[PDB]
């Protein structure tokens, strides 16, 4: 709630919203999901992978 | 393969200001020793089977036996007394 609602005249580099009502803007929740992308079933010769 | 102008020739290159000679010489970049990290597992729980498959299915059989074969009461022919 600090780094995401810049005021009028602040630096909006790392903010998300900016306006004259930004002192009362807040999050309700933040959800995240991570998806790993990999290569399964690696080829195996002799001397290992 | 240019042709020399005899009326207006020119000479070789003259010295010009230079680009601070050490700043065109690079450092040789200094590699440290490295390691493929961790103790590797011996096998992997693969998502596909590693063997062959069959394109078509073939019908298989197994032998069976019949049973104890019995006798019969035949209908028996007539005697060939020159009518037959």
């Amino acid at each position: 709630n600090n780094t995401a609602f810049a005021a009028v005249g602040a630096n909006p580099l790392e903010a998300i919203y900016q306006g004259a009502g930004a002192a009362d803007c807040e999050f309700e929740e933040i959800s995240y999901t991570v998806y790993q992308s990999y290569l399964d079933q690696l080829p195996v010769g002799q001397n290992g992978y | 393969m240019a042709l020399i102008n005899p009326q207006f020739p020119y000479a070789g290159p003259v010295p010009i200001p230079g680009p601070a000679p050490t700043e065109t010489m690079p450092l040789l970049n200094y590699r440290v020793e490295g390691r493929i990290a961790g103790i590797q597992q011996a096998r992997q729980f693969m998502p596909f089977l590693q063997g062959p498959h069959r394109e078509v299915a073939e019908q298989t059989y197994y032998a069976i036996g019949t049973g104890i074969q019995m006798g019969q009461t035949f209908n028996q022919p007539l005697i060939n007394t020159q009518e037959g």
